[PDB]
């Protein structure tokens, strides 16, 4: 995921404030930041006053204090507030375009943004306008990973796809396949993907009449509420109205019929950050419609199936004869090395099966899972949950498709001493932060996590 | 000419449509899912009576899977005969299988199962005065024994005598059709050509096996103790042939090595009756009868075993007889000795007759121990599924039925073996091997990863580890000179390419007894064969050694049986192979294998103190160039 919260702190202070300028994206933007960060705006939302560091460090007690490390420096970056070395000392305030525009949709303010929706007879029913989108996205999602009928007939997804490099497909050949940016699309389910998607468009929908804050303001008004009547007609932009109505043809407006009604607020608006339940001629069995087979045998057992889904299911294994409830194919190290050849690596896939085919594996997992993790400590030995004789062979085959190494964090100096590096090693295995080490050395590669508590312990 | 697809014909019957199948009706309501044109029988969890349908679905048909939720289906003519020798009610079975089957039973499926239940043999073999002969419960029975060669003109006139049909069943005919019905008593002599003409005309016989038409005489000098190692594969094996009450000889496919003479004693001994034994070679006859005929209750004064180089007492034994095939019959049928106790083995009536891979020997021969004595029973302790001697006229319809078949869970579970571990150590690739990779993609590459001086090190530590265990370590070694190389980089007093047996048995004798020498290295001269020596760990370098039929019989071969019980793996089974190099092909071949043998199996490669053991000879990337050199001679 391209964790689109590293997106906001990317555009400037300005547009960020300038994106604070509707209280709807000062709303918005609070409920990503840490649950520390939350903890700490809005304390300081409504005492309209600054608040010295010492007492937000003597607010938070050992450890959770790397999540008050985690508020203040995903605080910093994307700038709601401005720290001031006033006096040499810290005084923390919001960016105040966010703390009111926040105080004023707290208490009923000025978010018309926010207010942008309308109320009318909502004639969209639970089933109607969003089976479309969510056909939108059955057909599209078919069309960009290569479905049997690649139905995405969305010219401006398809250049975002190929031009965002979305799928490793030959966009010239018209090709619809997973590349690294493709097996990543097949990595990110709703979140992730519903991230990843909205980060291309934006890239692709970049050049000219973006109006970003529009564009987040629209963005935000169509996933914040269902703007229902008056959303595409009334509350949307020019551009923000083009993209409401992109995102209409998109589905992400599940744009009612007529192109000009209020925004369809479909619910694919509101699984993008919802983060929650993600289920959607006139039929569609469900919600286990869905099937496939992962067992211990390595070996396909399927009776329940979709196209589009054995279709991504064929992506990694061979299909040779459908039947009525089977289709023919056995996973192999052969199987995933038809992935392997497109660099997917075997990790993303490992959570993938532990979510994905489980609507034919649910007792499969289910009695796989058993419930032994408080028989864990008791019973030493976990009963096969999660399936470890997979991965293995996986990472053994990743291992045979591998041979490049890399760590992040950064080479670390100044260490004196033996006791504090021996101190600070043992308190590192403790919070576990130190990737290697070497007391002859007296360097090592890691995060600045034991940086900060040393300054912090050493400095209050 | 005399081959049977029906006995073989396992392996097919999986394979539907989705336009033509239709989804099940019973598949709404219906606890299995008999997807009939796949042939596959999933019994899921939801399945009330899948321990029943568990059962049935094992005689008719193979359960290829057994998986924790839904089993799998496979189809074996074998089981169809099986399961149609097995006598579950056809449609019974088909219609428990249509209602728990969710999936509709399959039209093929359907008439197979039903082919099953009822053929697999509508024969009508006749007998008289509890014997065979030529006749039939059906007409089309007694036509095919009357208009018999060998049925009918081997048959004698007399309809049945109760001595004559006691007697002589044109051979034994234990494994006859209904009897009580019309037919005439058949010879003393010469099954082979009732068999061999039922052959040429393709007549599947109903058949049964009359074992106290196993009676065969007043009481041989048979001691009825158990003494001989009884272990619960075998026993419930005999408690298959040994069927209701008394002891049936069916046909029951023993190894070679898991006490498989184990159940023809006894079952020799509970007849209480004369009894032959017949082993493969002469010479494994004393090997057999050496080790593990003096463990069991036998005492071998009795059991003149014969080569006709090695005349022994003939019609004069007192008590059970152990001989072999090349004397029983053969162009090696050389020296009188050989004939007179096969004029002694038709001489004497014989109850019961223990026969020890019949397979490799040409039948004609055992259709010539099936050509001349008439015994009662036989013994067809049989080592592989399909075999040479599976003519259309099988030695299954000749012995006794299937009792005991590729379904070698029932039993063996029940208590048999133990537990064996399987290992596969990846050794460190290091660039010469790639480089050496590189430049030929031959098969030379062969000793060029075998040699690798990292893998001498993982054998060593398993050396000191296992002489610290106080354990016993095999390993399976075919080159010559980096097996020298490790053997002199150990310093153990070692077996090794072409080992002096004297050597390799004082080193197996300073071995097993002795816990100093604790690693011996197997060449390819282990198999075929030696006596082979006791597994606690086996390592394994070489992995081509194919075909892969033997690489069943090497894991079975020099996996031998192990009375130690102080490490918790008892039969370690080991495969040091260079990774990245030619043969993770086939290293990856070996591995599931095993798991399809089921033996418990492992990965190491993070081995404890690696590089922490002694006589790191070799270990730096050069010296395993220089080693590497030093193979690419050989």
């Amino acid at each position: 995921k391209h964790s689109v919260t590293q997106y906001l702190e990317e555009i400037p202070q300005q547009v960020q404030n300038r994106l604070y300028t509707s209280p709807a994206t000062c709303l918005a933007i609070y409920r990503i930041l840490p649950p520390l960060a939350k903890f700490f705006i809005m304390a300081m939302v409504f005492n309209e006053n600054e608040v010295p560091l010492l007492d937000l460090d003597k607010w938070v007690n050992s450890n959770g204090k790397l999540q008050f490390q985690n508020a203040i420096k995903s605080m910093k970056s994307l700038h709601l507030l401005i720290p001031n070395k006033s006096s040499g000392t810290l005084m923390i305030n919001l960016n105040p375009t966010f703390k009111i525009s926040l105080r004023n949709a707290l208490t009923g303010g000025e978010v018309q943004n926010s207010f942008g929706v309308v109320v009318e007879e909502n004639v969209v029913s639970l089933d109607l306008l969003d089976e479309y989108s969510a056909n939108k996205w059955e057909t599209i999602l078919h069309f960009m990973v290569g479905t049997p009928l690649a139905k995405i007939p969305s010219e401006k997804v398809l250049n975002l796809l190929k031009h965002s490099k979305l799928m490793e497909e030959v966009n010239s050949t018209g090709e619809f396949k997973i590349t690294n940016e493709g097996f990543q699309f097949l990595l990110q389910e709703i979140n992730s993907q519903l991230w990843t998607l909205l980060l291309q468009y934006l890239k692709m929908i970049e050049t000219s009449k973006m109006d970003l804050v529009d564009v987040l303001h629209f963005i935000f008004m169509l996933g914040a509420l269902e703007v229902g009547k008056a959303y595409k007609i009334d509350a949307l932009s020019e551009t923000q109205r083009i993209m409401l109505q992109d995102m209409r043809d998109y589905g992400l407006v599940f744009q009612k019929h007529s192109n000009d009604s209020i925004f369809y607020p479909t619910k694919l608006a509101l699984m993008l950050t919802s983060d929650t339940k993600t289920i959607r001629g006139l039929k569609n069995q469900d919600i286990p419609d869905g099937s496939l087979i992962v067992e211990t045998n390595f070996k396909i057992y399927s009776y329940s199936n979709s196209p589009l889904q054995i279709a991504v299911l064929s992506l990694f294994v061979h299909l040779k004869a459908r039947f009525v409830n089977m289709v023919l194919g056995q996973i192999t190290r052969e199987s995933i090395r038809r992935a392997l050849t497109n660099g997917i690596t075997a990790d993303q896939i490992i959570a993938y099966l532990e979510t994905h085919a489980h609507p034919q594996m649910r007792r499969l997992a289910e009695e796989k899972l058993e419930k032994k993790l408080e028989l864990d400590p008791n019973c030493k030995e976990p009963l096969q949950v999660l399936p470890p004789t997979v991965v293995d062979q996986i990472r053994l085959w990743q291992l045979e498709l591998d041979r490049v190494i890399t760590y992040e964090g950064s080479l670390y100096s100044d260490f004196e001493t033996s006791q504090e590096y021996n101190l600070l090693s043992k308190y590192a295995q403790d919070i576990g932060v130190l990737l290697w080490k070497d007391d002859k050395k007296k360097k090592f590669f890691i995060s600045k996590e034991g940086n900060s508590q040393v300054l912090d312990f050493a400095k209050r | 000419p005399a081959d049977f697809v029906p006995d073989s014909v396992s392996g097919m019957f999986r394979s539907h449509d989705f336009s033509y199948l239709r989804l099940r009706p019973d598949h709404a309501s219906r606890p299995l899912w008999i997807s009939p044109s796949d042939g596959r029988i999933i019994l899921e969890s939801f399945s009330p009576l899948a321990e029943q349908a568990q059962d049935f679905l094992v005689t008719i048909a193979e359960p290829i899977s057994r998986p924790s939720h839904i089993h799998e289906y496979k189809i074996t003519a074998y089981s169809l005969y099986a399961a149609v020798s097995v006598g579950l009610e056809t449609d019974d079975i088909i219609s428990v299988l249509d209602r728990l089957s969710k999936v509709p039973v399959a039209e093929s499926i359907i008439n197979f199962i039903k082919g099953a239940t009822i053929s697999y043999g509508k024969v009508k073999l006749v007998i008289k005065h509890n014997r065979y002969f030529v006749e039939t419960t059906q007409a089309d029975i007694l036509q095919m024994l009357l208009n018999d060669s060998v049925i009918g003109p081997l048959r004698i006139d007399s309809d049945h005598q109760v001595q004559p049909p006691e007697d002589v069943l044109e051979r034994e005919e234990e494994d006859d059709d209904i009897d009580a019905v019309h037919s005439f008593e058949i010879a003393n002599e010469s099954v082979e050509v009732v068999k061999k003409r039922c052959q040429e005309i393709d007549y599947p016989v109903l058949e049964e096996y009359d074992f106290r038409n196993d009676h065969r005489n007043p009481d041989l000098d048979i001691d009825l103790k158990p003494s001989t190692q009884i272990r619960p594969y075998q026993e419930k094996s005999l408690s298959k042939m040994f069927g209701n009450g008394r002891a049936r000889s069916g046909i029951i496919v023993l190894p070679c090595g898991a006490g498989k003479t184990l159940v023809g004693i006894t079952a020799a001994c509970t007849i209480k009756k004369s009894v032959i034994v017949l082993c493969t070679s002469s010479v494994s006859v004393m090997q057999w009868r050496q080790q593990f005929l003096q463990w069991c209750t036998l005492q071998p004064e009795n059991c003149a075993v014969f080569t006709s180089d090695n005349k022994e007492m003939f019609q004069t034994e007192s008590g059970l007889v152990v001989s072999t095939y090349s004397m029983v019959a053969n162009t090696r049928n050389r020296s009188h000795d050989s004939q007179k106790v096969m004029d002694f083995l038709t001489g004497r009536e014989w109850g019961f007759i223990i026969l020890d891979e019949v397979h490799v020997v040409p039948a004609a021969m055992f259709r010539r121990v099936v050509s001349t004595i008439a015994a009662h029973a036989k013994l067809g302790l049989t080592a592989t599924l399909v075999r040479e001697d599976d003519k259309i006229g099988d030695l299954n319809f000749l012995i006794g039925p299937k009792l005991y078949e590729a379904n070698w869970m029932e039993l063996s579970q029940k208590g048999h073996i133990a537990n064996v571990q399987c290992a596969e150590v990846w050794c460190p690739m290091t660039a010469e091997f790639y480089q050496e990779y590189l430049r030929e993609t031959a098969r030379k590459r062969m000793l060029l990863y075998i040699m690798n001086p990292t893998k001498f090190q993982a054998c060593q530590f398993l050396i000191q580890y296992h002489e610290r265990r106080g354990d016993k370590i095999i390993v399976f070694s075919d080159n010559v000179y980096a097996l020298q190389e490790y053997a002199l980089k150990m310093g153990k007093p070692f077996i090794y390419g072409s080992t002096p047996q004297q050597e390799r048995m004082n080193i197996l004798q300073n071995f097993q007894y002795n816990d100093q020498i604790n690693t011996i290295f197997l060449s390819k001269v282990g198999d075929t064969s030696i006596d082979l020596p006791e597994a606690t760990c086996l390592i394994q370098i070489s992995s081509h050694y194919g075909s892969r039929r033997q690489e069943a019989q090497r894991l079975g071969r020099i996996l031998r049986a192990k009375r130690r019980n102080d490490e918790g793996f008892n039969a370690f089974f080991y495969s040091l192979v260079s990774k990245d190099t030619q043969e993770m092909y086939y290293s990856t071949k070996r591995q599931a294998f095993l798991v399809d043998q089921g033996y418990a199996f492992k990965v190491i490669t993070h081995l404890h103190g690696m590089e922490n053991i002694p006589n790191l000879a070799y270990a730096s990337p050069r010296e395993r160039r220089e080693l590497l050199q030093e193979v690419l001679l050989k």
